[PDB]
């Protein structure tokens, strides 16, 4: 079983979004209005689940090839790529790291979506995998594309990939969005808009990385992703 | 003052979240081994519950494209961390509700008692963390049972909220779906009986 | 018949990209070695075909249709628009503009592209508009993507749509490259810095055009083209 | 001194060029009204002719993926701009160089003379432009005829090129191409017998 | 009728005042909780009331003569003109501008402005114009007076004219209000402030135009009114 | 990316609104021709209907200083766009409330059907704009009648608003006041029943 | 992007680079164990050949201060990087073009076929590296083999070269020399007949 050894960093809640966000008109309706009541952490916050002996597919990050009905997918083929660390700089092994997006015209794979850009029947845009030794991540998809939404009239989001990151405990766990190096779209958007400080933005846009680059087959992007802090309890309970 | 790395930023989930976490809540085919709602198979030791709600916005209208991920004690009080298919029971969940499933639901067994870090044991209770469209940073929340109110009024978490009225929006009703033991959970995001909210 | 009655500014040839340019290898072999030998404008260099007469297809600008086999083309479905004029801000009309371009995923359709990522069914890549009264144009496509290239060991071109301008004449002429907004592998490009001035690679970028957008439908990009000064001979032949 | 807007920059016209100005070329099906060699129609007044020629680089090797567009005026030494595909001759045209076809055809009328700005007669020429990858900006040059010695001799543009020696690229030599009359004009890019490019 | 040709770009609404400004005091019970509705343009929002068969009296638009009892207004004789253009610089013709103000002491001719300044016997405080073909509107009035108002315990508006103009559709529509050049009562006010960004509130004051002025007799102000931009539609439903 | 004049910003119409646009509401003498509430003349063509309301705030107490512009389509569903006095009737029409009549009034017909930019048909509905003091920028909705249930199910833009009890806001209640068909459309600002403004 | 650490640039490796790598070839005294030309004892397995060759300049001239390194297969394809004076084969060799012998000399087996990175057979070839006081960063070239010619025509590296007068400069011509096989390789840098060179 788990054990209650460890204490973590408390989050920056002017750093991450504010509940309350008008511009991103979905949030007027489902934020709290009461304050969030504080506590301690115990054994059920500062523990969660490891995803080490989950049976994993051998294409389940390769987006290339995981739908695949007979061919490859309509896109820019790029590598998604980037380190897993804590606020200490500690790397964080055998982590849960999930993703999902559109393809490249901007049109995902659920009911709901509507838009008139056509689906890509080789392309189902949902990926998974496991972080190593170093705490290093890699998935294998097409850039996506960015797609309108029923919020402002003329609103569109950025190029995006959502990410969802287990950590070491359920006080870790973090769902975010990567945002594409330059992206004209990216000042304009009221979910990025969200965060208030602009050098938080900055850690949402993944970086073209050309060294990772597969010469005359795919392009890169780097995309480091950092956890909330791990440390040992000490002095506790005197 | 001493400045860490920061902490990468939070973003909603988005409306199609069950594209990536909710395969076949998304109507897409799933892959060979899927986290769901089944914590616990049926000869797992300990009291086998269903756990049911649906969740509120500010209008008192459904959120159909909710999220949910779950963490609990087994019936012994003892967290299990190495998720495995295999297992009789497994700490960790995940549950949603759809447009076609406007409720969520959870098949689980009724948790034991653990203690907080002063050695103060607390109530039974089920970590929620609650994900969707329109939600920045996801809640946290947890839930406890109204037939457990002896170790309800001791426990050292749900004595930290003030006011004694708001304390009753964490304790799930007992009732029973198709004559089996089960629990209500309602979330009301905003507004009138709003859900209590932590933050750790 | 054409007249001799118009003169063109003289080209900045130290604007325009040079002949010799190393780093773009095959520029190498085919650049001339000695110069360009200067001549007067006459009636041969001062006039140029006119295309009004030219037996337009109702789809030619629309690269969403012009192909058709079926279906739409997968892609971030956008707007090229742009107004041509000359270098004292008149507009020139009724003028022919032609456009080039690759897929969502940077594949060409020409046998010698032998690229990995698949062509698209649907969308065959080339474009023609003739200039409007007032020097508009427009064109309805997908925005490319990059693609690799036998150049260094490791160069990928950036994202572009190939452009070909005729004006009022031969001496007006020209060919460009459109290059979009933001796009990291610009400054990287060794056709892109053939071009010695930094103020002269921004006349290339097209610019995002939230303005020209169709709400929910598809974005836009702005691209003005700037040709040769055209005015009128004076105190020629005494 | 006084500034105009700059003139947007010359970009290669790149090795694909034939899918945009070469459709027939570039193996892919053609529109309706395509711009291509056929500059005169087998009923069209004057001299009927064949051009032919190759590119060449600083090597001494065949350029395959060269372009070309070229102005000429008619027999009686007009330019008609007025471009129809129903007109008898058009003084526009464009060829190319395939991988296929290593050499360019052009179809169509030895052009009559016309004067300079200062009414100084020239020669009988073809306007030529040169767009290929690994040309930043296209080259610009003249075809002349060499059965028109005693004009060319006199032309103010021909002699406006220092040496006698680099005049003698600009003429295109006459021969017979299936009992035809036809003018071989070959290009050199680079090296030597480098063919002079104008600039205006 | 009317037909549905035209587009308009969408409002800046950050550029704009929002709806909920505490400071200013009325806003909180008048401002809504939920978001607005995005609806796209059709033919009900892009067309809109032409006035150019309205019969304007010859003094219409000159507060100086338009309500006589007997003689002229005490107060500084101004002249208020300028032109009413959209976004993209075109001008807005045929159009109509409608104004309304207090009389050189602050005081409005209305029954519930118990203020203790005089009426002015010869002053209505009211005008209507119709622009020319060019945009042009122009006024004839006496400039306005501060007065107080119940919102803080020392509130001061500052001197104004509130304007109305149609424009071309009820989407352009718009009512706003004129400050003049170097008043120190601009940066005080809860409604000037009501808009967050100072580059818009430059954009509400009115400019001393010595130009326009009449010598000997009156003053002159510039004022130019910048609409919704207007475009054709292009490749609607398909 | 690409940027445009910016549009003049908009400001409360503020509390003495009626002096310039309701010269007759505001007690003051009127000129030979205003722009009131009287769109349709007793010989206009279709059904002729009266509508009032009123206008409450978030505190549920009215709003006696309020501005409201209408613009609607004839019985034929056409857009009469040239106002004039002398015609039949006018698309475009003004009323207020008062102090004196916390209520306003609106004489006009019954519109026709038309249809949105994709050729699909809205339910007969009258364009409002709203003007007070407390408003910065003027609120935009839409009425619609409770007897055209059919056609109100199947608008597209009525379908837009993601809440069924939501739309309920943008209809008005039938009624008679003296023998006369009339439509009562009463507006909530802020709160409780909260009517839908849109955005375009 | 992202940026990685520079690496230290390159600088000619000097006139007098063989009193540093050359040490017999500058006639100083040697050390117990150098690394040089002589990769193949006589009793390793494989065809035994013997190489040789003259590096010229841009005018024709010998450039006799040159410094080559080599690195190849065994017999069997096979790349032995544990260097050891000991081996019967070492893939690692070291040669010069002194004032007193300005041909390089080569001692070693033929290479065997390796695959590339897509399992595709290359043609036997000898990795070179040309180092030299001119030479700002030293140029990588292949030695490939006439009587070859069958695999030389299907070699994946040999094909991305697109003239093929150009990949003649890399065949190295068959000679002997005193009953011993011997190929010659000569290295034009610079004009008429230049050796293609690589970047990796
Ligand atoms: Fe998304
Ligand atoms: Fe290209
Ligand atoms: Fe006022
Ligand atoms: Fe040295």
């Amino acid at each position: 079983p788990a054990q209650d050894n460890s204490r973590f960093v408390i989050r920056d809640r002017n750093w991450h979004p504010k509940a309350l966000t008008p511009d991103y008109k979905t949030s007027i309706a489902r934020s709290p209005r009461q304050a969030l009541v504080s506590i301690p952490q115990s054994i059920s916050e500062t523990t969660g689940p490891n995803f080490s002996h989950l049976g994993f597919g051998a294409h389940d990050h390769d987006l290339l090839l995981n739908f695949n009905n007979g061919g490859l997918p309509i896109g820019e083929r790029i590598i998604v790529a980037g380190r897993v660390v804590d606020q200490y700089g500690k790397p964080v092994p055998n982590t849960l790291v999930e993703m999902w997006q559109a393809n490249a015209g901007g049109r995902e794979r659920h009911k709901n979506d509507r838009y008139l850009a056509p689906l890509d029947p080789n392309f189902g845009g949902v990926g998974r995998c496991l972080t190593d030794s170093d705490g290093y991540y890699s998935f294998r998809t097409i850039k996506p594309g960015p797609y309108p939404w029923r919020n402002g009239p003329n609103d569109w989001r950025p190029a995006h990939i959502h990410f969802g990151i287990s950590g070491p405990s359920i006080a870790t766990k973090l769902i975010t969005q990567l945002y594409f190096e330059g992206d004209p779209l990216i000042p304009m958007c009221p979910i990025v808009k969200s965060i208030a400080n602009p050098e938080a933005v900055q850690q949402l846009i993944a970086k073209l990385d050309m060294n990772n680059a597969n010469p005359m087959d795919c392009l890169a992007y780097r995309f480091d992703i950092v956890l909330r802090g791990q440390r040992k309890t000490h002095f506790e309970n005197c | 003052p001493i400045e860490l790395l920061p902490e990468t930023p939070s973003q909603t989930a988005g409306p199609y979240v069950h594209i990536g976490l909710a395969l076949e809540a998304a109507g897409n085919p799933t892959r060979d081994q899927e986290i769901w709602n089944r914590l616990a198979k049926p000869d797992a030791p300990g009291e086998h519950i269903l756990l049911l709600g649906q969740v509120y916005d500010g209008n008192g209208h459904l959120v159909r494209d909710s999220f949910l991920e779950v963490w609990q004690a087994d019936a012994n009080g003892e967290y299990q961390d190495a998720y495995n298919l295999e297992n009789a029971f497994n700490s960790f969940g995940r549950t949603a509700t759809t447009f076609d499933a406007g409720e969520w639901t959870l098949h689980t067994v009724k948790p034991g008692v653990v203690n907080n870090a002063a050695g103060v044991p607390m109530a039974p209770h089920i970590n929620i963390s609650l994900f969707a469209r329109g939600i920045n940073i996801h809640l946290h929340t947890r839930l406890y049972f109204d037939d457990e109110a002896q170790a309800n009024a001791k426990c050292p978490v749900l004595n930290l909220i003030e006011q004694p009225q708001r304390r009753e929006t964490l304790i799930a009703k007992r009732c029973e779906v198709d004559g089996k033991t089960a629990y209500r959970f309602d979330i009301r995001i905003q507004g009138e009986g709003e859900t209590v909210f932590f933050d750790f």
